[PDB]
């Protein structure tokens, strides 16, 4: 204790 | 008791950890809390024994 004193194709929807 | 205080005149016990428990657990049982919580249940401990 601390100090105690302190101050064909067909596109279907892309993508 | 963690003493970091500057007069004791403020204080009106003797310093007593009993007192300073005491004191401390009063202030807690005017706080609406209940008997069987932790604190205060060691807190009584305290109390009967001393």
């Amino acid at each position: 204790c601390p100090q105690l004193q302190q101050y064909t194709v067909r596109k279907y929807f892309p993508e | 008791s963690s003493g970091s205080l500057l007069n004791n005149a403020i204080k009106g016990g003797v310093e007593d950890e009993v007192t300073l428990s005491a004191y401390i657990t009063i202030a807690l049982l005017e706080i609406p809390l209940t008997v069987t919580h932790p604190v205060v249940r060691n807190a009584l401990f305290c109390l009967e024994s001393a």
